[PDB]
């Protein structure tokens, strides 16, 4: 939901990228936060092998 | 004929380009191998047997018989595959004459069971699946590899 | 390199040398009605149109006659 | 006559300005760049070069210029010739020699002065130092302009150009190894030249020498190469093996290698087209299909209209062999349409599967696809119609009628029905259960997908492969930013 | 009423088998599809920007 | 010196090769120290605090904030906070000690 | 033009191909040939018309009448020219262009409407000129040309929707969306039918309803019907016009193919012999059939041949090959097996397939990031 | 002879290709140390904070 809430602005971004491109008036990084979201998303992958070990032996 | 007998027929397919040099093309012997192999692609042995008498007095008819002799294990091998089961009434038509060459050789070849004038097939989709333990382990190894590729240089 | 497109283009020029603007107009007869229309949907449309081009093109009016007979 | 005569001088020297500016910017830019460090900069101007070539390929330049506009041919680069130092007087001479022809008139010719182009390389190409790169950047751009219009007895002069090119460089080389950017460019340049006189080769005579020695010239390149030039030199050999080879026992599976990293946004497409054409002869349903379709979906850069039309023709041709033939949908161009117009009726007639009528119909209006020669894939297709048809039967219901469907398939007989059906079963491309009770043959014919049936083992390889592609895509969003941050 | 989709169920004629089933993860595939579609525009626009800055 | 260039260059090769594991160590450790310091400055911010009021922003990334008693306080905002909190009239909450604004409420 | 002669000249399609209706068609064509200067259109359509015996008689009068009227318009134009004014020259050039639309000359109308386009004081009058190009655009059945000026006048409006302006424009949108096969995006177009009134300029109200009833009944499913037309009183008011439409709606809503296939002939005959609706007569039939089949197979899994044959009132051999084609070419539901002599489906299109809906866009995204990798370094 | 100007030559050019690989190592170290200096700059920034 939050990622989509970012993406709706990301739809507005290529216009500005097609207009100015000089300087950054937006303090929001939009990157590292989503990276952290991926870090929280990696928990499933990391615990998958755990579940595999539990099931196996 | 050699390429067809040795199951090199793929190389025959890639050799199909040079033979139509339009040198003669009015001879049936020239269009004979490509039509015979085309019938082989059709898989029908009936057309070949019916056209067996169409071959002229030329002496390679015996070599054609040799071809049938070396493809008969392929034809019979494919028709006797029996994914489920078959009835003998079709076998009478497909298989050769009363000479017990097939019922002898294939009995010691395939090594199957014979019932009351019927061919029984086994080991068909009877394979038991895995315990899901091993693929889970290899998936765990894949997860480790994912950890490596995602973070190695870091 | 891209220089290998030259003999192909010359081949197209030969194809244009065969007939002069015949298939252009002949297919423009259909294309004028097919213009502005999505060419994605025209695949199945042309498929069915060419399939029924031989026989039973309509067949909708024949159903009423096939009610009592079938 | 007076009007055209008064309006005569302005049109011909139109390209002169932007062309001189082009060669000055490219030459002076590249040389002025790598002068300090040649070994540092690698293939920065390469894409610019190939872009300029692909741009100058469609040039309409010479049309009415056949008369006394050829005065630009005798003149040439002449940058800092005969002496390394004291380039000021020559900086004046750059304006001087251009001013000489700009007074009144100048003596010009066409076929008169040609051969003695090797006078300068006999002593000094330009500066006596940078001679190989300045020399190639001198000779190679202007050569196709002089060798333009292959017809009208330029063949002999083209041969002179050949032996001259060889003797000055190509025969062997000016030195053992250049080992620089001018060499990395020399690869694709010499390759482009090979493609240039390839037409002259295939025109009348055949190959007893050059491309046969091109193997020794290929391995003369060390195995430590990026194999870009090696692959480009492999493309012309494969194209020379394209028309007639017929022996798959060696180069197939021998020519396979480590396959280093190469993009170029061209070579992928054209080489995949080549090996796709080679692998289309054995009718590969799995690999060749998707890889040639992908190859068709690639190379957006220049023209997909006049190039991809052939690989599209081959695509649909090998597509209709499976019984399911997709047509042109997303791509709209007035080329592939006209190209597929004669083939459209029959490729649409494939799904119908009527032997008797279409047997005559094909040969009736058949022109191009039967001009492909030796009637191969079509004599395969003729009897492939019944296989795609019985495949459509496999996609159809189970119960087979002795009358109805036998008449629909235009084949009526108890034996050959079940026989051909069994031949469709042994292929392994479908699923059927052979059963005999009352004499009728049924089938389970389940086309149901892997949903809710052994899911893990089903999409396992899909997950692994797709994750691998996405991960190398992560590498693709990793390395280039580093290539951005390398200089800063 | 099944065509009106007021409840979960399906009818039968010959066999007369009544099957009732539901699909709880509705909000998953929807938001996922929305994310894919929205990101497609981003990638396409990016391709437009690159095609503009290059050729 | 021609053949010596090789053997002389090998030292530079090894010297440039030894920096790999070094930059590996740096890039792997300094990010851990980065998240360390990040959580160190994150734990500084606490929920219990005193709520003041915003007044005006005289410059970039710096402004003044009025208190409950009516006394205006001068406090530089943190770089993380965007320009959305620079609104002339809003309810702002500083820390009871650090006097920093984590977030604003409507 | 806004005259009925536009429709009279629009009847040339049914005047041409069929020889059955070619009597009354040429009858009221010749009858309306003396109105609104119809000389040139039926002179061009003369190939589809009778001989030159009675043809050349009226030509002598119409050609001099045209010249007189045209030179009178030129006289009025000269009277308006070299004088102080704005709307005078505008209305003069507009009326002149209208007469140029009456004679059927596209060039003169083009340059005239272009001149008055350059003379436009406002965007509203400009939009009026655009519409004036659209009404003749319906006759010339051009595609990009009629969408060009509308796309150009689409931006920078700011005056908001008017009463008959935005309405007529919405009708035009409905028409060009009738031409194109776009449906779902065009489903918002006919919602303005409440404010629509009788229009003699392009199409009558009942004709508009008769045209939109196809897309409304076919392209829109039952929830869409209940949300729009069933909840709305519009169809409730206009069902009293003809008994046919009401039966067509009720039979489909009640899923009765007995009377539907019986009245299907009338629907087929009404579908064809239409100006802009001609090329799509193949699409609507198949679409309605596959929609009905999908609707019937939606709530039904295992279907016996008897109840089906009694429901559709048609032979089993026809629906055999029908469904057989709708398997591969149709691509609606899963594989059907005849082993039990009873139709039985599975359709696992819900659970795993909902997650498998993103595999196509996922593969396309894979090719697209392969493209993204292709842009790299060159 | 045909060695020192041939074999040793292609050996030195092989060494030049080695210089190309070490150039890859070079600019990889460059952008890695630039990213390093960036992260160190941000860390020094929050250190100033």
């Amino acid at each position: 939901n939050y990622n989509k809430a970012v993406e709706e602005e990301d739809k507005m971004t290529p216009e500005q990228l097609a207009i100015k491109n000089v300087g950054k008036q937006d303090p929001k990084r939009h990157l590292e936060e989503h990276v952290d979201v991926l870090m929280t998303s990696n928990i499933v992958q990391c615990l998958a092998a755990m579940l595999d070990t539990v099931v196996f032996k | 004929l050699f390429l067809l007998s040795q199951n090199r027929v793929a190389e025959f397919h890639t050799e199909l380009e040079r033979l139509p040099a339009k040198d003669i093309q009015t001879n049936v012997y020239i269009k004979h191998p490509v039509s015979l192999e085309q019938y082989l692609m059709e898989g029908s042995y009936n057309k070949v047997f019916l056209a067996k008498g169409n071959i002229p007095a030329e002496s390679y008819t015996f070599f054609i018989d040799i071809l049938l002799d070396t493809i008969r294990d392929e034809i019979a091998g494919c028709i006797e595959k029996a994914y489920e089961k078959i009835l003998f009434t079709e076998a009478t038509r497909i298989l050769f004459f009363n000479t017990p060459k097939k019922m002898t050789d294939y009995a010691k070849k395939r090594g199957w069971v014979l019932g009351p004038n019927n061919y029984y097939s086994f080991a068909s989709q009877q394979q038991k699946p895995e315990d899901t333990t091993i693929p889970s382990t290899e998936l765990a190894k894949q997860v480790i590899e994912y950890a490596r590729q995602l973070e190695m240089i870091v | 390199m891209s220089e290998k497109k030259q003999p192909v283009d010359l081949g197209l020029l030969e194809e244009d040398d065969e007939f002069e603007e015949f298939p252009a107009e002949d297919w423009a007869g259909l294309d004028e009605d097919e213009d502005a229309h999505v060419w994605e949907d025209n695949w199945d449309d042309d498929n069915v149109e060419d399939d029924f081009s031989n026989q039973l093109r309509a067949e909708l009016e024949k159903h009423g006659y096939k009610m009592e007979t079938s | 006559p007076p009007g055209g005569g008064e309006q005569e001088p302005p049109p011909p020297p139109a390209p002169q300005d932007v062309e001189m500016k082009e060669e000055a910017a490219t030459g002076g830019g590249s040389t002025g760049e790598a002068d300090g460090k040649t070994a540092a900069a690698a293939a920065e101007h390469s894409q610019r070069e190939l872009d300029t070539v692909t741009l100058e390929d469609i040039k309409e330049h010479v049309k009415q210029l056949e008369k006394a506009v050829s005065g630009k041919e005798p003149r040439f680069v002449l940058r800092a010739l005969r002496m390394l130092p004291s380039t000021s007087r020559r900086l004046n001479h750059y304006v001087l020699y251009k001013a000489v022809q700009g007074f009144f008139t100048s003596n010009n010719a066409t076929r008169d002065f040609l051969l003695p182009f090797l006078e300068e390389p006999m002593d000094t190409e330009a500066d006596l130092q940078f001679r190989p790169r300045t020399g190639k950047a001198a000779s190679t751009p202007l050569l196709p302009e002089v060798e333009a219009y292959l017809q009208l007895l330029v063949v002999i002069f083209m041969m002179n150009s050949k032996r001259y090119k060889e003797a000055q460089k190509i025969s062997d080389d000016l030195m053992q190894k250049i080992s620089t950017q001018n060499r990395r460019a020399l690869d694709l340049v010499a390759a482009k030249c090979y493609y240039y006189h390839a037409r002259v080769y295939e025109f009348l005579d055949k190959l007893d020498v050059v491309r046969s020695f091109l193997h020794a010239r290929l391995r003369t390149a060390t195995l430590r190469h990026d194999a870009d030039g090696q692959a480009t030199l492999l493309n012309l050999l494969l194209r020379n093996y394209l028309h007639y080879s017929l022996y798959d026992q060696a180069e197939k599976l021998v020519s396979k290698s480590v396959f280093p990293e190469q993009a170029n946004n061209n070579e992928w497409a054209r080489y995949l087209y080549y090996t796709g054409r080679i692998k289309a002869i054995q009718l590969e349903y799995s690999e060749a299909r998707r890889t040639m379709t992908n190859a068709l979906r690639k190379a957006p850069q220049h023209t997909a209209v006049g190039f991809k039309q052939t690989v599209h023709k081959l695509l649909i041709v090998v597509e209709l062999l499976l019984g399911e033939i997709p047509d042109r949908l997303q791509f709209r161009q007035p080329s592939l349409k006209r190209s597929l117009m004669p083939y459209f009726l029959l490729t649409q007639a494939v799904r119908t599967g009527n032997l008797a009528k279409f047997n005559q119909v094909l040969d009736q209006f058949g022109e191009k696809f039967q001009a492909d020669g030796t009637y191969t894939l079509i004599i395969r297709l003729r009897h492939n119609v019944i296989k795609t048809g019985v495949r459509m039967i496999s996609l159809s219901y189970s119960r087979i009628s002795l009358a109805d469907i036998a008449q629909k398939l235009q084949l009526d007989s108890p034996e050959d029905a079940e026989f051909i059906v069994a031949k469709a079963i042994r292929d392994g491309v479908i699923e059927a259960s052979i059963n005999h009770e009352k004499g009728y043959v049924q089938s389970k014919e389940m086309i149901d997908i892997y949903s809710t049936r052994e899911p893990q083992l089903a999409f396992h390889q899909r997950i692994s492969f797709c994750l691998d592609i996405h991960n190398m895509s992560v590498k693709a969003m990793r390395f280039p930013p580093k290539s951005y941050n390398k200089d800063l | 009423m099944i065509l009106d989709k007021k409840f979960h169920g399906i009818l039968d004629q010959g066999e007369g088998v009544l099957i009732i089933f539901d699909e709880p993860p509705v909000d998953k595939t929807y938001e996922a599809a929305l994310e894919t579609i929205q990101n497609m525009s981003k990638v396409v626009d990016s391709l437009y920007n690159k095609a503009k800055k290059l050729t | 010196d021609l053949y010596s260039r090789y053997k002389k260059l090998q030292q530079e090769l090894e010297f440039l090769e030894v920096q790999e594991e070094y930059i590996k160590d740096e890039q792997k450790n300094l990010k851990k120290e980065f998240l360390h310091a990040q959580e160190e400055v994150k734990r500084i911010q606490s929920i219990p605090l005193v709520i003041g009021q915003f007044l005006e922003a005289v410059d970039q990334n710096t402004a003044i904030v009025g208190s409950t008693t009516g006394s205006n306080y001068y406090v530089r905002i943190l770089s993380t906070i965007d320009r959305e909190l620079l609104k002339p009239n809003a309810s702002v909450a500083l820390h009871k000690h650090s006097n920093a604004l984590v977030d604003v409420l409507p | 033009p806004k005259n009925p002669d536009l429709r009279i000249a629009q009847l040339r399609f049914l005047l041409s191909l069929p020889e059955h209706r070619g009597d009354a068609a040429v009858r009221d064509e010749l009858m309306a040939a003396v109105r609104d200067n119809n000389m040139a259109p039926y002179y061009e359509a003369l190939c589809k018309s009778l001989d030159w015996q009675i043809d050349v008689d009226l030509l002598n009068k119409m050609k001099k009448a045209n010249e007189d009227e045209l030179k009178r318009l030129d006289e009025e134009l000269e009277d308006a020219e070299k004088n102080l004014g704005e709307s005078e020259i505008r209305d003069a050039m507009m009326a002149k262009a209208e007469y140029l639309c009456r004679i059927g000359d596209k060039e003169g109308a083009l340059t005239a409407f272009r001149k008055t386009y350059d003379k436009t004081v406002a965007l509203g009058h400009r939009l009026d000129i655009v519409f004036y190009l659209l009404r003749i655009g319906l006759f010339y059945m051009d595609n990009d040309l009629i969408t060009r000026n509308t796309e150009k006048a689409k931006s920078l409006i700011e005056e908001g929707g008017d009463w008959d302006r935005r309405n007529r424009l919405k009708v035009y949108q409905g028409l060009y969306c009738v031409a194109i096969r776009d449906f779902k995006q065009a489903a918002e177009l006919f919602l303005d039918t409440v404010s629509t009134f009788t229009s003699y300029e392009l199409m009558d109200y009942k004709t508009f309803v008769t045209y939109t009833v196809y897309v409304s009944m076919i392209a829109l499913e039952r929830p869409d019907l209940r949300e729009k037309v069933i909840k709305g009183a519009e169809i409730l008011e206009v069902l009293h016009s003809l008994p046919a439409v009401r039966q067509y709606l009720f039979s489909l809503y009640e899923c009765r193919y007995s009377v539907f296939f019986q009245s299907l002939a009338v629907v087929e005959q009404e579908m064809k012999k239409d100006w802009l609706f001609a090329p799509h007569y193949r699409y609507y039939v198949r679409e309605m059939r596959i929609h009905a089949y999908s609707q019937l197979l939606e709530s039904y899994r295992s279907l016996t041949l008897g109840y089906m044959a009694e429901a559709f009132g048609v032979g089993v051999e026809f629906i055999d090959q029908e469904l057989s084609r709708f398997i591969a070419a149709g691509r609606l539901h899963c594989k059907i097996d005849k082993v039990n002599e009873i139709v039985e489906t599975n359709r696992p299109d819900s659970k795993n397939w909902q997650y498998q809906e993103t595999i196509k866009k996922g593969d396309l995204l894979l090719n697209r990031v392969q493209k993204l990798s292709r842009v790299i370094n060159m | 002879l045909e060695e020192g100007k041939a074999g040793s030559g292609l050996r030195q050019y092989y060494l030049s290709k080695i210089e190309e690989l070490q150039l890859i190592v070079n600019d990889k170290s460059q952008n890695l140390r630039r990213l390093q200096a960036q992260r160190n700059e941000l860390n020094a920034k929050v250190r100033l904070l």
